[PDB]
């Protein structure tokens, strides 16, 4: 029963998830000044050429794009990474205004969104055994700013109207989603959580530095969601992100100089 | 994460 609410949200998790008062909780602020270039780190490898998206589902907390994971086809490798990730789903958080909505933050300013592309660990076998491990996740993390539409988000925003409400889902086969990624893969990395319950600390963050354009018109239609049910309430699906908490005995660092 |  955990969600966004004033009764159930964030400030509410530690009583049903401890470790949300954790030493590896998610997301962050990114103090661009102390973050330290790291000349070790490798450009990021995202090789989404042969992904095969599924099916689109709102869940009640966000709306998921689920892939076929069954193979090595939407794959995630390089950068802080060893070894290879498997895409599993992507998914956004956003705000109620322009002003709020991604749940990092860079020297504290807020986007308008936060794209989560979710990633396992092949070495663990499945999503499952993947969240008990310290690096059985990735999430590339991409902000979203109001401005200019993103033409490979328009295929998302026009299924939402078929999965308003929570529990629906609709096919949603043949979406790519190199059309949602920045021109640079320049990014940040620290060690990290799931943003949402359970909050397992079982992820490394990489979190793009360029952020992606999106028209007023494709955020407003995410705000038309719904968190409620079919014939329950109508509650705006919106300020679905977990502020940022405390980076404790974490570095955050650059690919970029 | 849960089963899911
Ligand atoms: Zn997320």
């Amino acid at each position: 029963h955990w969600g966004y609410g004033k009764h159930n949200g964030p400030e509410h998790w530690h009583k049903d998830f401890p470790i949300a008062k954790g030493e590896r909780q998610s997301p962050v602020d990114i103090d661009t000044h102390t973050a330290k270039y790291d000349p070790s780190l490798k450009p990021l490898s995202v090789s989404y050429d042969q992904a095969t998206s599924l099916r689109i589902l709102n869940n009640g907390h966000a709306f998921n794009v689920e892939f076929d994971d069954s193979q090595d086809k939407a794959v995630l490798k390089g950068g802080p990474l060893d070894g290879t990730y498997r895409l599993i789903q992507f998914h956004f958080h956003w705000g109620s205004l322009d002003g709020q909505g991604s749940e990092h933050t860079v020297d504290k300013k807020k986007y308008a969104a936060e794209l989560h592309l979710v990633h396992w660990n092949t070495k663990y076998g499945d999503f499952g055994k993947a969240v008990q491990q310290p690096d059985g996740l990735a999430v590339l993390g991409i902000f979203l700013k109001v401005g200019s539409a993103k033409p490979g988000l328009q295929k998302v925003v026009d299924v939402l109207d078929s999965i308003k409400t929570k529990g629906k889902s609709a096919d949603f086969t043949n979406f790519d989603p190199r059309g949602l990624l920045p021109e640079s893969l320049d990014y940040w990395t620290y060690p990290g959580s799931l943003t949402t319950p359970p909050l397992l600390e079982c992820v490394t963050w990489i979190v793009l530095k360029e952020p992606i354009s999106v028209s007023s018109e494709q955020v407003l239609k995410f705000r038309k969601l719904n968190f409620n049910g079919e014939g329950e309430p109508e509650e705006l699906m919106v300020d679905n992100w977990r502020p940022a908490q405390p980076l404790k005995n974490r570095q955050i660092k650059a690919s970029f100089k | 994460x849960s089963l899911p």
